[PDB]
C-alpha cells in the first residue's frame, strides 16, 4: 500500500 | 461559531491501515480501502459493518464512489483499479494500463468516466462501462497524489510530489493551467470555482485557479510525509477538514483560518476524512497503529 507507506526525506 | 463535533462510533474490521474513507453521495453508506487489500462497507449513521469485497492482489490506496451510489473504483499498489458492484460486492470490470502503484480515483459527475493517477507518473482516463482507457495524460514527473473532477465533469485537477498542480480540459485531454513543496492532495471546492491543494510543509491552500492565486492558507497541523485527504464541510457551518500526522482531524473556519476544533481519538496518522454529503457528519481513518475508522456527529 503506497498511501499508507508514504515517502522520499 | 465553532463545531462540536463529538466521537459516536469507531469501526473496527481492517487488519492493516486503512487508507481511505469516503461516504455515498446518497448518504447510506461509508466505503473504507486499506493495506489489508480489502474494501469494506458500514452505516453512515451507525457505523453499522455491512461487508468486505476482496479481488485486489496489494494494498488498495483509494476508494471513490460512483454518483448512484452503486459502483465503486480502487487504486492499488498490483498496478490496477477495479469496478466493482456494491450490491453483489463482485469485480465488473479490472482497468489494466497504469506500470506502477494507482494511488488516486474517481468518477466524474456523470459516473460514464473514472480518473486515475499513478506512481507511474500519469494520470489517466477510463470508460466506466468499458472497462478501456481513453487517455493517458504524460501529467507529472513525479508520483501523483490526488485527482479529481469538477462540479460538471468538464476540468479533471491533478496533484504530485513534483510541486505542482494541474487543470486538465477532460474532453481534449490539453492541459489549461499549471499552478506553482510536494503537493500530497487536491481536489475541487463544491461550486468548482475553487482548489483546495496540501503541501508536505505542514500547509493547506484554497486557490483561485484561473486568477493563479492562493486566498487562504491553513496551518497548525502535521503533514509532511503522507497525502492525506483533505474536506470542505459545508452542510452547517463553513469549515475546512483534514487529518494530521499528529493523530488529530484538524477543523478550520474557512474565513478565518483558525483551528476551531482538533478531533483526539485516533492512535496513529489520520490518513482520510469525509464529510456527509447531507449531515454534519466526519469520517476519520488511521494508519497500522490504529486500522479503525471513526465517525463523529455535530450541531453545526
Amino acid at each position: 500500500c503506497a498511501r499508507s507507506e508514504g515517502f522520499y526525506t | 461559531v465553532k463545531p462540536n463535533y463529538a466521537l459516536k462510533f469507531t469501526l473496527a474490521g481492517h487488519t492493516k491501515a486503512v487508507s481511505s474513507v469516503k461516504f455515498s453521495p446518497n448518504g447510506e453508506w461509508l466505503a473504507s480501502s486499506s493495506a489489508d487489500k480489502l474494501i469494506k462497507i458500514w452505516g453512515a449513521y451507525d457505523g453499522k459493518f455491512e461487508k468486505t469485497i476482496s479481488g485486489h492482489k496489494l494494498g488498495i490506496s483509494d476508494v471513490a464512489w460512483s454518483s448512484d451510489s452503486n459502483l465503486l473504483v480502487s487504486a492499488s499498489d498490483d498496478k490496477t483499479l477495479k469496478i466493482w458492484d456494491v450490491s453483489s460486492g463482485k469485480c465488473l470490470k479490472t482497468l489494466k494500463g497504469h506500470s506502477n502503484y494507482v494511488f488516486c480515483c474517481n468518477f466524474n459527475p456523470q459516473s460514464n468516466l473514472i480518473v486515475s493517477g499513478s506512481f507511474d507518473e500519469s494520470v489517466r482516463i477510463w470508460d466506466v462501462k468499458t472497462g478501456k482507457c481513453l487517455k493517458t495524460l504524460p501529467a507529472h514527473s513525479d508520483p501523483v497524489s490526488a485527482v479529481h473532477f469538477n462540479r460538471d465533469g468538464s476540468l479533471i485537477v491533478s496533484s504530485s510530489y513534483d510541486g505542482l498542480c494541474r487543470i486538465w480540459d477532460t474532453a481534449s485531454g490539453q492541459c489549461l493551467k499549471t499552478l506553482i513543496p510536494p503537493v500530497s492532495f487536491v481536489k475541487f471546492s463544491p461550486n468548482g470555482k475553487y482548489i483546495l491543494a496540501a503541501t508536505l510543509d505542514n500547509t493547506l491552500k484554497l486557490w483561485d485557479y484561473s486568477k493563479g492565486k492562493c486566498l487562504k492558507t491553513y496551518t497548525g497541523h502535521k503533514n509532511e510525509k503522507y497525502c492525506i485527504f483533505a474536506n470542505f464541510s459545508v452542510t452547517g457551518g463553513k469549515w475546512i477538514v483534514s487529518g494530521s500526522e499528529d493523530n488529530l482531524v484538524y477543523i478550520w473556519n474557512l474565513q478565518t483560518k483558525e483551528i476551531v476544533q482538533k478531533l483526539q481519538g485516533h492512535t496513529d496518522v489520520v490518513i482520510s476524512t469525509a464529510c456527509h454529503p447531507t449531515e454534519n457528519i466526519i469520517a476519520s481513518a488511521a494508519l497500522e497503529n490504529d486500522k479503525t475508522i471513526k465517525l463523529w456527529k455535530s450541531d453545526c
